[PDB]
């Protein structure tokens, strides 16, 4: 706790994204844990 | 020659030009020490800033 | 998180001016920086830095590093940096200004 | 050589050249110990520049803020016995006391302006009132000149 | 010897501006202070030297022990040449500095040179000399000065100190007239100087 609520621009197939956050700060993240990346495609609200 | 004691006179000619290389080095290495204090205090500014 | 930054300028390897000791920019460039140095005559230069601006809006002077190899890196290329020094890990796609261009691909 | 030689067999006896040398061996031990201390004296100086600049080149390296600077409006250089400010403070006898040296004040990316001490290696000719320096990150100190900034849509004209 | 401390005491005097070696004695001293550090060091490694002065008009240490020759030259430029040796305070100043070491493996050795007419007083000039051989120091008075034109008041000092020891005191007189200051005192014990067990 918390989930930090991003916004994912973009996947790339190498198990990672790029969020950029309503807080500013972009991150380049890791798609790790519980997660399909079949339900991750742009304009989804993601828990960080 | 015009001497043979000149032969002696080669041994004092060359001292002589020791002597004088010598008084060239002091005045040499106060200019070099002149140098080192220049680039000592350029970089003391640096740990005071 | 590796923060997402931004090429704005790539400095090469010679000319330099990171030490400014005995080199300008204001004036100079040369093709060296340290290899002009008298003060005791040493090399304390590394080869390529590189001028991010961070999307925080925050500029940061860069590098390279253990395995990232400095013919990689290209103008307006989105690079990723180390959320604490920055010092680049993994270089990653150009640009990201576009978005709605991936639901046009069909 | 202008003593000493077939010249001066001519000029003086030369008895007197043989006591002029041992005479020249008299001086040349007098400047032999002067010259074997400033070499000593270069010794110690020497490593007291690599004390000094070992410093800096950590300060050097990666990664240090990029900012613009504001303008250098100076204060006078130290060297007086009252202050050595160019604006009048209150009580007499400073020079350190929170009378300051040359000031340079920068305007950050991160939004801000810091009045700090200038770096005393970087010379008001490597500073404009408008030019683009380093300032290390950690503690605001001016770090190194740069070239102006440019935007990636510039350098993708060339 | 060899392993063995040394210190260096340095008459300033204005009896030392005088025409005596050439160019003046305070030049000859110079030559002098180096041959002896150059003597011990040559010798065996492990053998440090260092130069009080009797310059102001109390002594102060120069240079403490060093294998630098560099040190105690550049600490003799550093002088006052109108300033008064005393002995009495010279000696000891010198144990005190002999007991400042950064090793207790090094025999005990004072080489005090002597500039000046010597006008200490007789009397308690016996009870230092006394006191140094409780402590297994001997002192080497080199005499130049006092020979000249004064009584010879501190050779009977030398022969208070000599008792069974591992360095024992030793006199040796160094003409005044010239003859080089310098290769006098080398010509003379300073690194087979015995004990007298």
């Amino acid at each position: 706790n918390p989930l930090s609520i991003g916004t994912l621009e973009e996947i790339i197939d190498d198990d990672h994204a790029i969020v950029t956050s309503p807080t500013m700060p972009d991150y380049y993240v890791s798609i790790l844990s519980f997660v399909d990346k079949e339900l991750l495609e742009p304009g989804c609200s993601v828990l960080l | 020659e015009q001497e043979a004691h000149n032969k002696a006179l080669n041994q004092f000619k060359r001292k002589l030009l020791e002597h004088r290389r010598y008084d060239d080095q002091l005045k040499q290495r106060r200019q070099n020490i002149r140098d080192l204090e220049k680039l000592y205090d350029k970089t003391e500014n640096d740990i005071k800033a | 998180p590796l923060q997402v930054a931004r090429c704005t300028k790539i400095i090469k390897g010679n000319g330099e001016s990171d030490e400014t000791t005995t080199d300008n920019n204001n004036s100079g460039n040369s093709n060296s920086n340290s290899n002009q140095q008298s003060t005791d005559a040493d090399e304390d230069d590394e080869d390529a830095k590189y001028v991010i601006n961070l999307k925080q809006i925050a500029k940061f002077v860069v590098g390279l590093g253990e395995r990232v190899s400095p013919t990689d890196i290209e103008e307006g290329m989105r690079v990723g940096v180390d959320r604490s020094k920055y010092n680049i890990e993994l270089p990653l796609p150009p640009r990201i200004d576009p978005s709605v261009t991936m639901m046009t691909v069909e | 050589g202008d003593d000493e030689l077939d010249q001066e067999i001519l000029n003086l006896s030369t008895q007197e050249l043989q006591t002029r040398a041992k005479l020249l061996d008299n001086e040349i031990r007098i400047f032999r110990s002067e010259l074997q201390r400033l070499s000593h004296e270069n010794n110690v100086m020497l490593e007291k520049i690599k004390d000094n600049k070992e410093k800096i080149k950590n300060n050097r390296q990666l990664p240090y803020l990029v900012a613009n600077v504001v303008e250098v409006m100076d204060m006078n250089e130290i060297e007086d016995k009252e202050n050595s400010e160019s604006t009048t403070q209150g009580g007499n006898v400073n020079l350190d006391n929170t009378a300051v040296g040359k000031a340079a004040v920068v305007k950050t990316s991160s939004r801000q302006t810091v009045f700090l001490p200038m770096v005393g290696l970087v010379d008001p000719d490597k500073l404009k009132p408008n030019d683009l320096v380093g300032v290390n990150k950690d503690s605001y100190l001016i770090l190194d000149t740069l070239p102006s900034e440019f935007d990636s849509r510039v350098k993708a004209m060339e | 010897m060899v392993l063995e401390a040394t210190v260096l005491v340095i008459d300033n005097s204005e009896y030392s501006r005088n025409g005596d070696f050439p160019r003046t004695r305070f030049e000859a001293q110079i030559d002098s202070v180096e041959f002896i550090f150059q003597a011990k060091r040559n010798s065996n490694p492990e053998n440090t030297v260092g130069l009080i002065s009797g310059a102001g008009a109390n002594p102060r240490v120069l240079s403490t022990f060093t294998a630098e020759f560099g040190k105690i030259l550049a600490g003799l430029h550093d002088t006052q040449i109108e300033g008064k040796l005393h002995m009495a305070t010279a000696l000891q100043i010198a144990q005190l500095t002999l007991k400042h070491r950064q090793n207790k493996v090094q025999h005990q050795r004072i080489v005090a040179f002597v500039c000046s007419p010597i006008s200490d007083s007789r009397d308690e000039l016996i009870r230092l000399a006394k006191t140094l051989k409780k402590n297994n120091v001997a002192v080497d008075i080199i005499n130049f000065g006092e020979i000249e034109q004064n009584t010879e008041l501190l050779d009977e000092f030398i022969a208070a100190v000599n008792n069974p020891q591992e360095e024992t005191s030793h006199l040796l007189t160094v003409t005044p007239g010239p003859r080089l200051l310098y290769e006098n005192i080398a010509s003379s014990p300073i690194i087979l100087e015995e004990g007298s067990s």
